[PDB]
């Protein structure tokens, strides 16, 4: 039969498709079991709350810097604590699950979620204000201008955990935490206590191509 | 998708890079734990199983009769050019002229375990977390000529790895190893870079 | 309430052999660092368990833990209770040596707490079943972990299945007048056992 | 017809399925006819009772390594015969047709069995145990710490033959044999004889990978 | 009790011509070594067979064989009997010769019975149709052997079918005052004889 | 499976090893029977029958019009390269230049009985044990050129047996052979290497 | 479409099966008719 030599044969491509010959043919494998915890796409491991590095300061050094300081002689309204929403650049996310498979994978989009817990004694009893912005101006300055926006009044003597949606991020968004009221102690009572932070991705996070990671 | 752990895997990477002079041979241990690049991707998970398919790349500095065998686990490692174990049947061999475009061969999975692993913690009765089970062999890349060869030629192996099946995760590494197959570290460095302080996002 | 491991109930499909056995209560500090135990070495030289691992060398089995530790309200702090399959601790600088890899009973401590003496940061270590143990809202803890290993058998002294760490996150602070240590007591019981072959 | 030429092509395989052109077309070769004894595959071979060599020591020299001496005047309970349970490791094993057909395939897992016979007159009459141990320990000491195993009490005067099903072998386990009582004759009867053994694999040995030989 | 080799119950598919021939009984002493026949050269230049396949150079036949030796009860020892299809003697040292090869009627003993004078192993000689004559349970064996050969015909003179070994493995003992031979008769009977062809 | 007799033998190793100097060719007589490992392997039987083919594979030290001719079992062999037998048209013979890659060619089943035998006790009427009916023929190879080749050219033979079916065993060799084509063995070794007694295994 | 080159390609057999190329397409040949005595196989001349 006629047939033709078409230019871009006598190539190798570094991403191919076909078969080479088998060095071993008629071998048969061991066959597999049961092994459990298979993971099949790599989307399920960055839907796991994991702990989120804050307190990212110079004097850190440790254990220490995956917790946030909460005091009992901090004045009305002063933040305690702020950073950015970003899923890659260098900063906070830099610890998180979410953040080693997002230096990879160029493009990224979705619904990050972020979820903070609460380390006092049982009798303490306090409020924080999770506030948040779009990512078109910066942070906010005072308790006031920071209460219009998508606050979430948590408090501590009845909830220890609390969680906040944000929407639709692409390839900034600033999160803070504010007071609003005294922290409130018992006598002989240690006041000091810290909140870790956590984070994850929703169900609609989604990438696009990829890319050699550091 | 383009996240699934197949397409994840699915690029033709290099491994290792072999020169030969003329000695005579030379030889390459099959490993993917060479270069940076594929051992964090590769210490992500606990148990895997794939097939890989190879490729020898040659740069000369005409053609010749080169071949590259292959060593199953447990047949004994070539010593000399021109030793007796060049022309033992039961390991397959290919013999491609330079000229010629690139080899290119599959190789099955071999592990006597269900799946291959990459963190053992025990021994086999300085032996603590050295597993037997995952020899894949060598190539032992010869040129073939009844004497005086003087080539000065180099080959490039690149990897491909197909079919692959991942088990239960690891977090990834975040410093720096020293050794080639232990994960020793001489304490440290941190895992975010700092800021002036906690405010001030 | 409970974690199942991945979502087994481990069965099984060499004969088949259930007493709570309760390990020794470590006392926690404010300058302690963590503990690992790695399973299943400890139940060695210890009980019935004990004479059907060291003459047999063949083995799967799976577990069902609890980890409580009692304090009182006006303690504060929080631990982490992680299961870790094929944990290897690395060795600092070198090789660790045997007695620093299998602690047997008394469990060993850390060093780094921060990399898990593997390299592998503290921040991404909830992949692994965890549950925390808050000092403001419970007291105890349970991980049911089946029998996870490429072959389906190994020998019991040699090989461990896995590893249990605990470590304290956020550190004790208590305060002056009450008691300065806080006990941790586990417990561990066996669920479908199954041995082959004696020696 | 456009075809392209990937990468794999002028090269020699060494293991390949595509067939050359036959030199001689049209040639019809001789019919085969029906002789007995056909081998389909080399299992049946290693399931054949073949002599196994024991008495491999310095100056046996001849036939004489073929069999295992029993004497009229050892005292109760001290060693017989002892060898490793190993299809390939260089020793007992080396000359039966197990041993040289795994010597290829290099890794080998199934179920060996172990038959003995026993070579003196009719007026004899004894006892021996058969003990067994699996690859953890060493073997045995006593006649008392060999009991405990796996032990077959095979006898002179009802059997002249047994086996012995070892469990489960891969890539050691040791037996041995027992007096456990004296070598009774009646007068005017030669008071030695001699025990050859066997060796063959039951249904479930399977072998893997190929390897030449030596 | 008779052992097929490999299953065959000869038939035939030239005319078509079974007396219980007997050879003559060999004696098996203390420092004796073996024997061995080669069929079907020994049925030549004796009877009515013998008329038969000196004539015609055409053959095809089967036999059936039964080797018996009588001992009392005061020896012991044991043979082996095999049927060896194709047997060669090797020749030491340079070529064996002729009248070591064609025994005739009294068959040739042997040099070194360990590697069977050919370079094989006498451990593995069991592939082979085999009986153990052992003196302590019967005194008798019974060989059926088929025509085994790739071309459906040969010569009678030249061209060996097979052979038989009679092998002492375990040396023969016996209390003094008893007879220090023991005799082994064997019978040997043509099954499916079909000649062919008149010279 | 992989213990089945046709997997057995369905690897190409070399046979013969055939240099030629510019005299004129070089010829090679068809058998299996040249190194150890293929002639313990086929001693194992009695009765064979296999299809086989070839691969000629060769190294200088461009291309030329090298044939490679092939004797039927009867025909007459070549005597010099320039003689009347290099172009008979009843020897096929297979016209292959250097440069291309290898040159491979099947041979069907030649003998006049029904299959092979290994081991023929009788005579023709030093005659002993050489059955004529194992005759396979060579292959004289020949550069072709009108004069003055000077080349110094070596070929390697390489063989694969297929469609394979083995009748009646035989146990293996034990002991080093001296002649090429008989059994002979020069009365010895033993088969298993010695320990210090019975006991202490 | 993707193809591999195997050996033994490029190399000239003597007994061969495939045809080559006609040099005369279109070219009808002149039909034959019934001469009488044709000899299939030359197993009849040897009786």
């Amino acid at each position: 039969i006629p047939a033709e030599l078409r230019p871009g044969t006598n190539q190798f491509l570094t991403t191919d498709d076909g078969t080479a010959a088998p060095i071993l043919p008629g071998f048969t494998p061991t066959p597999t079991i049961h092994i459990p915890g298979e993971v099949h796409s790599l989307l399920e491991l960055c839907r796991v709350e994991t702990i989120l590095e804050v307190n990212n300061t110079t004097e850190a050094t440790g254990l220490t810097r995956l917790l946030i300081p909460v005091s009992s002689q901090n004045k009305a309204d002063e933040l305690c604590a702020a950073f950015m929403v970003d899923p890659g650049r260098i900063g906070p996310w830099q610890s998180t699950l979410v953040g080693q498979i997002c230096r990879y994978y160029t493009q990224w989009s979705g619904s990050l979620k972020v979820t903070f817990m609460f380390t006092g004694s049982f009798m303490a009893t306090g409020k924080m204000l999770v506030a948040y912005s779009p990512p078109g101006s910066a942070q906010p300055a005072n308790r006031e201008t920071a209460m219009l926006g998508t606050h979430v009044i948590w408090d501590f003597g009845l909830q220890s955990s609390v969680s906040l949606v944000i929407p639709w991020i692409s390839n900034a968004g600033v999160v803070t935490l504010w007071y609003q009221t005294n922290y409130v102690v018992p006598p002989e009572t240690p006041g000091e206590a810290y909140i870790i932070a956590m984070g994850a991705a929703q169900d609609n996070f989604t990438l696009k191509i990829c890319k050699d990671t550091d | 998708l383009e996240t699934t752990i197949n397409h994840f895997f699915s690029r033709s990477g290099l491994v290792g890079v072999v020169n030969l002079t003329d000695t005579g041979y030379a030889t390459w241990d099959i490993d993917i734990m060479g270069f940076v690049q594929l051992r964090r991707k590769c210490e992500m998970f606990t148990y895997m199983r794939f097939n890989a398919e190879f490729t020898f790349v040659t740069t000369t500095e005409r053609p010749y009769m080169l071949q590259y065998m292959y060593v199953p686990p447990g047949a004994p490692k070539p010593t000399g050019r021109d030793a007796f174990q060049w022309q033992t049947a039961t390991n397959p061999s290919v013999f491609v002229k330079l000229t010629d475009p690139p080899a290119q061969v599959s190789v099955p999975f071999m592990s006597p375990a269900s799946a291959y692993q990459w963190f053992y913690d025990g021994y086999p009765t300085t032996t603590y977390g050295l597993c037997p089970n995952n020899m894949m062999g060598t190539f032992a890349v010869r040129v073939v000529s009844r004497e005086a060869s003087q080539l000065k030629l180099q080959t490039r192996v690149y990897m491909k790895l197909k079919h692959v099946r991942a088990w239960v995760p690891r977090p990834i590494r975040s410093q720096p190893y020293l050794l080639k197959n232990f994960p020793n570290y001489d304490s440290i460095t941190n895992s975010a870079r700092d800021r002036s302080s906690i405010k001030q996002a | 309430n409970i974690v199942l491991a991945y979502g087994e109930w481990p069965e099984y499909c060499p004969t088949r052999p259930n007493r709570f056995y309760t390990l020794d209560s470590k006392m926690w500090q404010e300058n302690s660092t963590g503990w690992y135990w790695k399973f299943p070495d400890v139940l060695n030289k210890t009980g019935v368990f004990g004479q059907n691992a060291q003459f047999h060398y063949l083995y799967r089995s799976g577990f069902c833990l609890h980890v409580q530790c009692n304090a009182s309200k006006f303690h504060q702090g929080a631990l982490l209770v992680a299961v870790i399959p094929e944990f290897v601790i690395a060795g600092r600088g070198p090789h660790p040596g045997f007695t620093t890899t299998f602690p047997g009973t008394t469990g060993a401590t850390f060093y780094d707490p921060y990399v898990l003496d593997s390299g592998v940061p503290l921040s991404q270590a909830l992949i692994y079943p965890h549950q925390w143990i808050n000092l403001r809202t419970n007291n105890c803890a349970t991980v049911i972990v089946p029998y996870i290993n490429a072959v389906p058998f190994d020998s019991a002294i040699n090989h461990s299945n896995f590893g249990l760490i605990v470590i304290p996150v956020s550190p004790l602070k208590y305060s002056s007048g009450a008691t300065t240590a806080i006990p941790i007591t586990i417990t561990i019981a066996p669920l479908n056992s199954e041995f082959g072959g004696l020696r």
